[PDB]
């Protein structure tokens, strides 16, 4: 499903904006 | 610049769950235990502590635009994909596989199943080839 692999892309994202903290 | 700062609150917006424009180690804790990870109340309060610039113990807008500033200033949504998809091949020969899509689920907290991962494949696979290059990712990852 397009929803999973747009979730997955948004996780990847949020991982990268934790990993600034 | 304001395109920049556009794409910082909506990631602002990702972690400030209730919408009251602070983030919380209870939030923060949030956004990390959906990616998979398992911090402790220490270690989210020193990540609050590096960004926190007035000492309140919690992270406002223009606290966390200093931080993306600092640590993240070009980020836009196509450095993103390029960045994901060099992630997600992790053999690096240019395309995901199924086994590299099933290593990205675990790494990100995704529960998953073959039938899952073979119809994500499947979808994704524009040219056929049974693995997804990077043209066929950006097409599947432009919209939100
Ligand atoms: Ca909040
Ligand atoms: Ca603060
Ligand atoms: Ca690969
Ligand atoms: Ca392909």
């Amino acid at each position: 499903k397009k929803a999973v692999w747009h979730k997955l892309l948004s996780k990847q994202r949020k991982r990268a904006v934790v990993a600034c903290f | 610049t304001e395109e920049q700062i556009a794409e910082f609150k909506e990631a602002f917006s990702l972690f400030d769950k209730d919408g009251d424009g602070t983030i919380t180690t209870k939030e923060l804790g949030t956004v990390m235990r959906s990616l998979g990870q398992n911090p402790t109340e220490a270690e989210l309060q020193d990540m609050i502590n590096e960004v926190d610039a007035d000492g309140n113990g919690t992270i406002d807008f223009p606290e966390f635009l200093t931080m993306m500033a600092r640590k993240m200033k070009d980020t836009d949504s196509e450095e993103e994909i390029r960045e994901a998809f060099r992630v997600f091949d992790k053999d690096g020969n240019g395309y995901i596989s199924a086994a590299e899509l099933r290593h990205v689920m675990t790494n990100l907290g995704e529960k998953l199943t073959d039938e899952e991962v073979d119809e994500m494949i499947r979808e994704a696979d524009i040219d056929g080839d049974g693995q997804v290059n990077y043209e066929e990712f950006v097409q599947m990852m432009t919209a939100k």
